[PDB]
């Protein structure tokens, strides 16, 4: 029972014909006596033979494509992410209870685009293109392609440029670049929009201050949030005037699966623009983990194998060509870039989980925030001795740069003090003097919520616990005397370390002395 | 003659053909497509159909498209000229300077090299990290592993041993990238133009490396078979040239994890915990056609993460089988600030024998293990005692313990762009009685810190120099400091007078080349004829 069988039986050799004279003379009166029961033969369209709860499995299509965007008979709009032997599997964008057995599928040829440019800085979308901000449709926008590989590797430099976050728990512990991929990974509830939020309204008010050329422009995907916490950041950002340098594609989790999957794939699409036309760009993937449940969903209605914790095979590529077309390209295409933040829950502290595998092996640099320590008074809640960065030198600011050896490497010492307070020992002034330097310097590295501090005030803050100025103030206090060094300083200091850039002697002088000057108040 | 691609499933596509079916691991190219796309057969479906894996995008391939037979393995043109070339896996330029000026192309998919042509003659290969060539010492051309977490720092060292041993050779070597950064790639392809390993203009032919780079932005088709691209023009100047070529390839892991993306979609029950069924001939088959024979030498230098320091997992778990020299990265060493944090006790070569380098070299290894597996089970129960009635006989295998881990530390060359402090290339014989004088007690007279990040025995008797000097500084508070205005300082206003005009300007520039064209506000669809036409109004 062989194929060649089958082509001998292309070879007619029936030897009688007496039923074909009458049979082809009774087919045409039966086919057009039941013709209102016949749905037309469908080529380069298609027709629905299953559809359900966001996967619909359509017959024919001969044209299609993976990864073309169809409509349906009813205006909803579609994906076909495989495409099976007689039928094409599609994905459906919103909701699905408008789709019949029998209902048209219209294909419309091109690959999936959502509008890109300038004049989308200031309204929210989501993941497909269409406003939710209630301004009305998108002007002086364009298509762009989503689904494009990364820049290559010749079309690369070195960073260089250091994305201050406005956070001296971040630019001094951990180096961030501007082409750098940093990862926030932490619990649920810790504190992992508070530290995105804190780098953007640091960048919209040191946006009114550089020229044109490090000007870093955000854009915030919010994956699954729901509704009222995406009112809320549109809230903040209008509230400080954020939201004129901030775009925000919020796929809800009342939404469709695809939608969410897509929403960090086009919120890189925007971002893209402003790294190929010489700016720099902002891009924060908020719950890259419930992406990639965004991306469990439609596999496992697709008859598609799973792996790990059911996630599908290729759930690394996935979040690979995410965060890789995040880049700062060469000289010849602008100098511009992209700084990547996706965020990553983990389960109540399952560092091997298979989404954070992935995703800490491609990123950069990591920021642990457990439980543990946003408890303790640390707020925002950073683990120092898990995170490290790549490029370390010149990704922090010059003036830090040197001040922040003294700050790692005492902090390094004391994290192992730290666990042996179990004897009352406080032996021969050092196993006391690291315990009193490094409890200083958690209660230095504390801040407030939606509090953008400039780099500027923060490497002379870095610089009140590594010299003296603190050698005789309580644990209890700094958090009040932390300002008071602020304020009753000369505010014209600031400006000119920010315009030098370097600890120079020079300047070094009027460090020493102005921190003296003032009076602590922790007494 | 040719067929059609059937069946689309994401990165693997059926194709199906009309008698005269391809061989298994053979070519395939598709037409009309935005970049030349092959696929590699795995598997025969049964009715006349192959079974692919893409080694590009497949988001675009339409339903019988038009399919050619190669009838032949992926073809990359090895060569001399493919030196100073930054290589794709399908043989392309992807530095953009002209085609390779290269020929005589090959099948890159072959056979291991066979038990009789096997070398057993071992060559001890120096680096210059002191906790490599002291504890497990690497063969010449033998098998280099590196195990270790995402973040403990492992592709540090492997361009340090780049440094190393890949610029003080002479010969040819070759970067095999699979599946790591660009960012890491794109790095290293700057710090070998400037080092001069690559050369631009025309002067191609001289330079010493070959970048094979299958990063992670390629779908699995590409980041699993970079692995074997990289190493067939590694073979290629084995048995047509002779020399040593040392093969750097990155992320072995994500070579058996871009096989294991698809292997369940090829139609194969996941394996263990939802790795891969068929890793053991697929990594085995990788490992063995690394080898050094007797008509050349190859020196495999292999870079793999493991996920989370679990060496359960089975796939790293079939590496440790297939390395002879294992570099293995504990977190913990470098959650202390030791760099390298490279285990004393997980990382342990084939070298170390008395019977091959010397009583000299192996007992002071030993020695290094003694003190260091008695200080894992001792700062256990430091925490209890805190080292006060050991009554001063394990007082000695302690301090001298928090030294020698201390001892393993170096600057690294590459790393002091970062770092700060200049990097060194230590000598073999200098810092054995170096490692064996801390062992034995001629340096219990130095402090903790003086043994980081040194090299020599004459740079740790100096960090203390310095270092007791620097107790006696830093011993004066009372005036005649920086702090007075008497000297050279100016006001705090005089600064403020000397910086330069920065325009703000608030319009941003942002309207200049965009063309802000109109996009439609009914979607546009297409008919059965095939033209464009708005959607028909009716559900
Ligand atoms: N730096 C901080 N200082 C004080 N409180 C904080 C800080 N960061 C977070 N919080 C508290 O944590 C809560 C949640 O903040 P945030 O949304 O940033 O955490 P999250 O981990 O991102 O939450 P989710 O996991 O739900 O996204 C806030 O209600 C706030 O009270
Ligand atoms: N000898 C060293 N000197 C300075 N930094 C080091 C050294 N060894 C490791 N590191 C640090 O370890 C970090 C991780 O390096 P990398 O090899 O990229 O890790 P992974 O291989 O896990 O991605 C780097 O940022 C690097 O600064
Ligand atoms: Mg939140």
């Amino acid at each position: 029972a062989d194929a060649k069988a089958l082509d001998e039986l292309r070879k007619p050799k029936f030897s009688s014909k007496y039923l074909i004279q009458h049979v082809s003379q009774k087919l045409i009166p039966a086919v057009k006596e039941w013709e209102k029961s016949y749905q037309p033969p469908v080529i380069h369209l298609g027709r629905v033979l299953s559809v359900g709860d966001g996967i619909a499995r359509v017959y024919g299509l001969k044209s299609v494509q993976a990864g073309e965007l169809v409509c349906f008979d009813s205006g909803v709009k579609g994906m076909a992410l495989n495409l099976q032997a007689d039928h094409v599997g599609v994905v459906v964008f919103g909701n699905d209870s408008v789709i019949h057995q029998g209902d048209l599928v219209y294909r419309t040829g091109q690959i999936v685009n959502v509008p890109i440019g300038p004049g989308t800085l200031g309204r929210v979308t989501d993941g497909l293109g269409q406003p939710i901000d209630g301004k009305g449709p998108l002007t002086n926008v364009r298509s762009s392609l989503v689904e494009v590989k990364a820049p290559g590797i010749i079309a690369r430099q070195s960073v260089r440029e250091p994305l201050f976050t406005g956070v001296k728990a971040v630019d001094a512990l951990v180096p961030i670049g501007r082409g750098q991929r940093e990862l926030i990974i932490g619990d649920r509830q810790t504190g992992k929009t508070a530290v995105a939020i804190d780098a953007i309204i640091h960048q919209k008010n040191c946006n009114e201050q550089v020229p044109k050329a490090q000007r870093v422009y955000c854009v915030y995907v919010a994956v699954g949030q729901k509704r009222s916490t995406v009112a809320q950041l549109v809230k903040l950002f209008t509230q400080t005037g954020a939201m004129r340098y901030t775009i925000m594609v919020s796929a809800t989790a009342s939404d469709a699966a695809p939608l969410q999957f897509l929403a960090p794939y086009s919120g890189c699409a925007m971002a893209e623009y402003f790294r190929d036309t010489g700016k720099h760009g902002l891009i924060i993937y908020d719950d890259l983990s419930k992406q990639s449940v965004a991306y469990r969903q439609m596999s496992l209605l697709l008859r598609r194998p799973p792996g790990r914790e059911a996630f599908p095979g290729d759930v690394f590529y996935l979040h690979s060509r995410l965060l890789e077309r995040a880049a700062k390209l060469s000289k010849e295409l602008g100098g511009g870039s992209l700084t990547a933040f996706p965020v990553i829950e983990t389960q109540a502290g399952d560092v091997s989980a298979y989404i954070a595998t992935n995703v800490i092996s491609i990123t950069d640099g990591q920021i642990f925030l457990e439980t543990e320590l946003f408890y303790k008074g640390i707020r925002p809640a950073l683990n120092v001795g898990l995170s490290v960065s790549r490029v370390g030198s010149a990704a922090q600011f010059p003036g830090m740069k040197q001040v922040a050896g003294t700050l790692k490497l005492e902090l390094a010492q004391y994290r192992e003090v730290a666990a042996f307070a179990q004897f009352g020992s406080d032996l021969d002034a050092a196993t006391q003097y690291v315990l009193e330097r490094g409890a200083r310097l958690t209660e230095m590295l504390k801040q407030k919520q939606f509090a953008p501090i400039p780099i500027e005030r923060q490497t002379v803050a870095v610089y009140a616990a590594t010299k003296g100025f603190l050698d005789k103030v309580r644990v209890q206090d700094i958090v009040a005397a932390e300002e008071a060094v602020i304020s009753q300083v000369n505010p014209a200091v600031f400006k000119i370390l920010k315009a030098n850039g370097k600890i120079t002697p020079a300047l070094d002088a009027h460090l020493k002395a102005e921190l003296r000057k003032v009076k602590l108040p922790g007494a | 003659d040719a067929g059609y691609v059937s069946q689309v499933i994401g990165p693997v596509v059926d194709v199906r053909f009309d008698g005269e079916l391809p061989s298994i691991l053979s070519s395939l190219e598709v037409e009309g497509h935005s970049v030349r796309l092959v696929l590699e057969v795995a598997q025969h479906m049964g009715d006349n159909t192959v079974r692919c894996i893409a080694m590009d995008s497949t988001d675009g391939l339409v339903r019988g498209q038009k399919v050619v037979d190669t009838g032949s393995p992926i073809k990359v043109p090895v060569g001399r000229g493919t030196l100073g070339r930054i290589m794709n896996v399908i043989g392309e330029p992807v530095d953009e300077q002209g085609p390779i000026d290269a020929a005589d192309i090959w099948s890159i998919h072959r056979e291991a090299p066979e038990f009789t042509e096997q070398s057993t003659e071992q060559e001890i290969l120096v680096t210059g990290i002191k906790v490599v060539d002291l504890l497990a010492p690497y063969q010449r051309g033998g098998k280099i592993g590196l195990f270790g977490g995402a973040g403990v720092g492992k592709t540090v060292l492997i361009m340090e041993l780049i440094n190393n041993v890949a610029k003080a050779h002479g010969g040819f070597s070759v970067f095999a990238g699979v599946g790591e950064r660009t960012r890491e790639g794109n790095d290293l392809y700057r710090e070998m133009i400037e080092s001069g390993v690559i050369k631009l203009g025309a002067e191609r032919g001289n330079s010493k490396c070959t970048l094979v780079y299958g990063q992670m932005n390629e779908p699995p088709g590409a980041r699993a078979r970079v692995a074997l691209t990289g190493l067939t023009v590694a073979e290629y100047f084995r048995d047509i040239e002779g020399q040593d070529v040392l093969l750097f390839v990155d992320n072995i892991f994500r070579f058996t994890q871009a096989n294991s993306e698809v292997s369940a979609l090829l139609g194969r029950i996941p394996s263990a915990v939802g790795y891969q069924p068929t890793l053991a001939t697929d990594l085995g088959g990788l490992q063995e056609r690394i080898t050094t024979t007797t008509k050349g030498s190859i020196t495999s230098v292999q870079a793999v993460y493991v996920p989370a320091d679990d060496l359960t997992d089975p796939a790293p778990a079939t590496t440790f089988a297939h390395l002879d020299a294992t570099t293995v990265l504990s977190r913990s060493i470098a959650e202390l600030g030791i760099y390298p944090a490279v285990d004393p006790l997980d990382s342990t070569s084939r070298m170390l024998n008395p019977n091959v380098i010397g009583a000299e070299h192996y007992n002071v290894a030993r020695g290094v293990q003694k003190v260091l597996q008695d200080y894992k089970n001792l700062q256990d129960i430091i925490a209890i005692l805190g080292m006060d009635e050991l009554s001063e006989e394990d007082k000695l295998t302690v301090a001298r313990a928090r030294k020698i881990q201390r001892f393993l530390s170096q600057p690294f060359q590459v790393a002091e762009v970062f770092t700060g402090t200049p990097g060194k290339y230590v000598d073999l014989a200098d810092t054995i009685s170096g490692f064996q004088g801390v062992l034995t007690g001629k340096y219990d007279d130095l402090p903790e810190m003086a043994f980081y990040m040194v090299g020599d025995i004459k740079e740790v008797k100096e960090k203390a120099d310095k270092m007791a000097k620097d107790i006696a500084s830093r011993k004066e508070a009372d005036n005649k400091k920086v702090s007075e205005e008497l000297k050279d300082i100016p006001s705090l206003d005089k600064l403020v007078s000397e910086i330069k005009e920065v325009v703000i300007e608030e319009d941003d520039g942002l309207e200049e080349d965009f063309k802000a064209e109109a996009l439609s506000s009914e979607t546009v669809v297409l008919n059965e004829e095939g033209k464009s036409v708005p959607l028909p109004k009716k559900n």
